[PDB]
């Protein structure tokens, strides 16, 4: 709505200089807000004089790499028409004992020389480190220079900063206060309609067959930030030249005029192409867009709405609150068996309200306690505020809460603005060997079960995992669900995969005996008689316990 | 492999590139080894040796041998590398064309086409080791010039460059003639028309080739006689105070930029002419 | 004619033998992009720019990048990284300025970065000014160029790790090449590279070197060589002169390597490939794998349908299983299914041993669980063998083992397999869902089993003809296949000592039956009846655990 106000309305005002707003997709937010704290200063500044206040410069974007930050500031310079001094952080650090300053220096004086002006200083985290990091003294000469300048401009105006790093914490402290980076802006990895541009956007003057479908690329590629997409397309173009590589001869220095014309891009090249791409940006922990509403999710009604009263009135309705003085709660506690569905209810809890999503498993928490990861706790709730309103996922907290990284979770939660929509959801397995510490209120207090799915919630299980895969027409899975009692959704979602494996088995042995392009309810019998139950009776029973003296100490 | 470029360079720099300049050294007494081999203090010495120039009072190493001495430094054979060039002349002008995603220099300039602080620092060769006049009536001409009318004067020096023994690979440029173009002299300082000066010299300079001399120089004179009875000037130029003034200098530079020494390691072509000035 | 008519400049691709399928991808990345620049503009993208072979030390990749500049015809640039650096300071920056200036200035052109990991080593490595200074001007350098020219970088270094990680991105080396010991054929072509100025004798056996060399990467085939034609030299000695200053044609006519003194060659050498992890080629068949027919059926449903027909598991929409964990008796035949699993599906194969990962928990190694993943991801498709995983599994190394596995791309053909002895002792968190899932039993051999371990094993040893083993198999109930090898073994160690004695006495060409009957005499089976009892009781309640 309003946040996205100034998107709406030759080109470009008619290289690396032709890149424009229509060379980007899929950060329609983050765009609007680097647009909205750059045009505006530079473009418009007579609003700021007639509402009488000294608008905010400094800009720190941040995401993982290859999310398109050097993109975005370039289009933003080279779509506000502005002089546009670009700074590189190795470039200025490759530069001799001394120059390196004096570079900072001259840049800064030219910056503030000329008419309304824009600094990009690309990879930032190279010229001012974490103070631990700045080993020598010229680290920190480059640093203080870099602090004096900063601090020299804030009188100036009609002059804005802009300076891009990975992490939030990879940058010094001190870089982010008052009169400097104090405006924060984090890129996270597309969904699949920013996917989607991103593909179209690259994919403009490929020849492309007919038979491609880049929505179904959409969908395939999770995880994969702009740069992937990029790598994906080009490998998929050198994987069709390497098939068309046997018309061609390569001793020859001209190739046949026929041949080039006949070259197009298959979508089995694609397919190939995927298989070759390592993305690696889930690596690290990043804010994720999920679209999971309350339909994945069988059973469980009651839990849904305690947790819709739990967290939609808070952030669609803050008046109420307001008017009667009560604050919302900032966590909650999921506990059950293995398998319950307590990931999905954190997403679809993320998409009711349409907040960003960040999660954190159990190994992600451990190489945190075994100081062996680039992120920190810290971190991780910085990220969340930039990109709030925010869902912060700690699974499998009962590895670290059997500490030093307890302690720290306890401090950023407390620390926590309560009027700032960031609300954390912790699962376990074992409720017990949590400490009690994070139990308190004002923190994880409020408990919830997440029993086993029941007949009903069973069945729309079932159907749920088996919609995308084709199935014997006229098949029932009423018997099946009603035959899996105890069984949680992970272990009906291996009964279909080893039913599919029992029929890709029969439709291979088929083609090669040269038929079975369905899954027949033989299959899944087969593929029934060797499940079994993986939660155990005893388990069951210590969890129903726990059930029954939460209820009995709060009645 | 990519090596020297084919370009035609003086006789004198080639028969300086031919010889190699090692200055043999007999064993001392500090060698522990028998008569076959050498250590650390008997091996001979390059051409560039600091402490031998500094031994024998020479301020300068005499580029030949800074060439030497780059040669040696880098460019190993058969691998390594591809021949970069080892000189080439500084070069402090902006990238008018960088296009790295912004406009030219006046609205938009980058790092990477950002001229970086210069350090200015004594330089460690010289072009041309030594001056040599042919006879005393070459200069003595000259300052009769100025006997006679107490304006001061100047004039180009033409002669041609030669070998000089006396240094490590050393140069010698030797003065036959003096050629005085039209100048205004005055009592504190002189004034020349440039076009004029450049329209006459380019005549000049072709009958003096037909004749095998070249332009090498530059001289004029700055004498203010004392007032005591015998024929003597003030000492206006020492230690304490200034050799050059700025702007002599600044002409002297405009001079060798004028007047390039074609060479055959750098990107260009040339570097650093061999042109001198002298000062009476 | 051929390369576009030592000397570095006259090696060619028939310099090089045993790595086609490197040589094919270098050749495709930096050939086509230079001969044929109208492909790329017709299909309208950029082609990759860098690219970044790591491998053992002597496995050619200077050799490999020489041999494509001078076929290429292009202007090859050379940069060496202790040259570089052993410049004073200022100096190394500006070399590698020049550098890439001069290759950008004579396109098309290709700059070969050797040893790049001494110019920018691993973050924690440099802890020097210059060190960053170094770094930072390559850093500018490989950006400044991704466009604007027709140039191609190329960089060789020991290890994925050993360099700064900020190199390994988009606009950078991009592309990662793997270089894996040879195998028999490759080994074997070395070997007629090498040896084809020599003055060899008759009697050579080219082949029997390859065979009898494992773990041999080409320099030590060349020192092999080298240290053969020593030995015969010093065999000749004695009619050699020192002395004189002049040796007579005649003795120089009679020089002739003989097979023996390449076998003293193969005594007196130091290999050191196999000390780290390195990615190799294997050759085991369904055939040296006796038994288990049950297990390898199961192998194949696992493993090769996935990988020979993934449009299947696309159109049901099934994503194929990641790794599997054996566990059984010590000696029952891991590694064999492991080595035959990669051999059918024509993959490569990464092994690590226990000592290795003990190494890597104490933190004394050059090598981590991600370099090991990273080579994994390179050679694909990959077999990473993890044995004896119960020694780590009992951590940090287990949680760095449950990161690689989650990171790895579902598409990729990279197939972990564990092995253990104490499968209950084994972390949990391995077990789950999207990890080692799949448990699988590896029984000791039965009767037929043992029969064909015993045939297996004796096709390389004279055994007396009309030889039976019936009788050994079955007196050996319950021993695996390395109590039957110890048993060949002694019986072979027995029929030697025979032979000796009997020659320095002056005749036993072949072992006997009764040598066999005395090595037997003292078999000892290698697994106790209740650790056997155990395990039966494991797999028992494993199959209960899997019930209606
Ligand atoms: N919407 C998009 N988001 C991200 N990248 C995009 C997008 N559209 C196209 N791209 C391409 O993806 C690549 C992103 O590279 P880019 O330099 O912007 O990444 P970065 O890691 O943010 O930058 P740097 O480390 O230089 O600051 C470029 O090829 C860009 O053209
Ligand atoms: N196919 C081959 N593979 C490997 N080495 C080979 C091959 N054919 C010949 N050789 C010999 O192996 C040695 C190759 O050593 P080389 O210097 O190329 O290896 P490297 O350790 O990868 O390189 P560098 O230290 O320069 O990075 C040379 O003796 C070469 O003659
Ligand atoms: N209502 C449901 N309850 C449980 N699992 C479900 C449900 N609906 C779908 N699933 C399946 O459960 C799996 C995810 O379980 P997850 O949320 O990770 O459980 P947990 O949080 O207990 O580990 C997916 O295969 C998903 O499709
Ligand atoms: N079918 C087989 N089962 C077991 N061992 C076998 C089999 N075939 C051959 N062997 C022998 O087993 C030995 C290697 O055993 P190995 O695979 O290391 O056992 P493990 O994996 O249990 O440690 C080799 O000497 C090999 O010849
Ligand atoms: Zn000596
Ligand atoms: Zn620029």
């Amino acid at each position: 709505k309003t946040a996205t106000a100034i998107l709406r309305r030759g080109k470009k005002r008619k290289n690396m200089n032709e890149v424009g707003y229509d060379d980007i997709g899929g950060c329609r937010k983050q765009m609007a807000q680097i647009r909205e704290m750059v045009e505006l200063p530079l473009r418009h500044p007579q609003l700021f004089k007639a509402i009488g206040i000294k608008p905010p410069r400094g800009v720190l974007m941040y995401g993982p790499p290859g999310t398109g930050k050097t993109l975005m500031a370039r289009a933003v310079a080279n779509e506000t028409g502005a002089f546009f001094f670009l700074i590189n952080g190795p470039e200025v650090m490759s530069k001799m004992a001394g120059e390196s300053e004096s570079n900072l220096r001259k840049a800064f004086e030219e910056a503030e020389k000329n008419a309304p002006a824009i600094i990009f200083i690309d990879e930032i985290d190279s010229i001012a480190p974490k103070r631990d990091k700045t080993n020598g003294e010229v680290e920190r000469r480059v640093v203080s220079q870099l602090l004096t300048l900063m601090d020299g401009m804030k009188a100036r105006s009609n002059v804005v900063v802009i300076a891009a790093t990975n992490r939030p914490n990879s940058i010094d402290p001190a870089l982010r206060r008052f009169g400097r980076f104090d405006r924060e802006v984090d890129i996270g990895i597309p969904d699949a309609t920013g996917r989607l541009e991103v593909l179209r956007i690259h994919t403009k003057n490929m020849k492309l067959a007919d038979d491609v479908d880049l929505e179904a690329l959409a969908a395939e590629t999770h995880g994969y930030v702009g740069a992937d997409i990029a790598s994906l397309c080009s490998e998929a173009a050198m994987q069709q030249i390497r098939e068309k590589m046997d018309l061609i001869d390569l001793d020859e220095d001209e190739i046949d005029a026929e041949v080039l014309d006949s070259l197009g891009v298959t979508m089995d090249n694609f397919r190939f192409a995927l298989g070759n791409s390592n993305p690696s940006a889930l690596r690290e922990t990043v804010v994720e867009s999920v679209n999971v509403t309350w339909d994945d999710v069988g059973g469980l009604d009651e839990i849904k709405e305690e947790l819709k009263e739990t967290v939609e009135y808070p952030v669609l309705h803050p008046d109420q609150y307001t008017k009667f003085g009560l604050s919302p709660s900032k966590g909650v506690l999921f506990y059950g068996p293995p398998g319950t569905g307590k990931t999905l209810l954190a997403k679809a809890v993320a998409t009711e309200v349409s907040a960003n999503f960040i999660s954190v498993k159990g190994p992600e928490l451990l190489s945190m306690w075994y100081g062996e990861s680039e992120s920190n706790i810290r971190d991780i709730f910085d990220k969340a505020r930039a990109a709030a309103p925010t869902v912060v996922f700690l699974d499998e907290l009962d590895s670290i809460a059997k500490d030093r990284v307890v302690n720290q979770l306890l401090t950023e939660m407390d620390g926590m603005n309560a009027k700032k929509n960031v609300f954390v959801i912790g699962a376990t397995n074992r409720p017990d060997q949590i400490d009690p510490a994070i139990l308190r209120p004002g923190r994880l207090d409020q408990l919830i079960y997440v029993p086993l799915p029941d007949e009903n919630a069973r069945l729309s299980i079932l159907n749920a995992q088996l919609r995308k895969t084709p199935l014997e027409p006229g098949l029932e899975l009423t018997a099946i669900a009603k035959a899996t009692q105890g069984f949680s959704g992970a272990d009906l979602l291996y009964i279909v995969q080893r039913a599919a494996k029992y029929a890709i088995k029969d439709s291979i042995e088929a083609h090669r005996q040269h038929p079975v392009p369905y899954i027949t309810k033989e299959h899944f019998a087969e593929a029934m008689k060797t499940a079994k139950r993986s939660v155990s009776d005893a388990e069951l029973r210590r969890y129903e316990a726990y059930s029954q003296q939460m209820k009995a100490s709060r009645g | 492999r990519y090596g020297p470029l084919r370009i035609k360079e003086l006789a004198v720099d080639e028969e300086l590139e031919k010889e190699d300049g090692l200055i043999p050294r007999q064993k001392s007494k500090l060698c522990k080894h028998g008569d076959r081999g050498m250590c650390e203090y008997c091996s001979p010495l390059p051409p560039w040796d600091k402490e031998y120039h500094e031994k024998n009072k020479i301020k300068h190493i005499s580029f030949h041998s800074y060439l030497k001495k780059l040669n040696e430094n880098a460019n190993k054979k058969e691998n390594g590398s591809s021949y970069i060039s080892p000189l080439s002349e500084p070069d402090f002008r902006i990238n008018k064309r960088c296009h790295n995603g912004h406009e030219p220099w006046p609205r938009g300039i980058c790092s990477k086409c950002q001229p970086s602080a210069i350090t200015l620092q004594q330089q460690e060769f010289r072009m041309v080791d030594h001056v040599e006049f042919q006879k005393s009536e070459i200069i003595n001409e000259f300052i009769q010039a100025w006997r006679y009318t107490g304006m001061q004067r100047f004039g180009y020096m033409y002669g041609s460059y030669s070998k000089y023994d006396n240094t490590p690979l050393g140069i010698k440029a030797v003065v036959e003639a003096i050629y005085e173009p039209p100048q205004h002299d005055e009592q504190d300082g002189l004034t020349m028309d440039v076009e004029q000066v450049k329209n006459e010299m380019l005549q000049i300079d072709r009958q003096a080739q037909e004749m095998g001399l070249s332009r090498i120089g530059l001289i004029f004179t700055d004498l203010s006689d004392a007032g005591a009875g015998d024929g003597s000037v003030f000492c206006k130029r020492h230690k304490d105070s200034f050799f050059l003034s700025s702007l002599e200098v600044i002409m002297a530079a405009r001079h060798q930029t004028r007047h390039p020494n074609v060479s055959k390691y750098s990107e260009q072509g040339f570097f650093s002419s061999k042109f001198v000035t002298c000062v009476i």
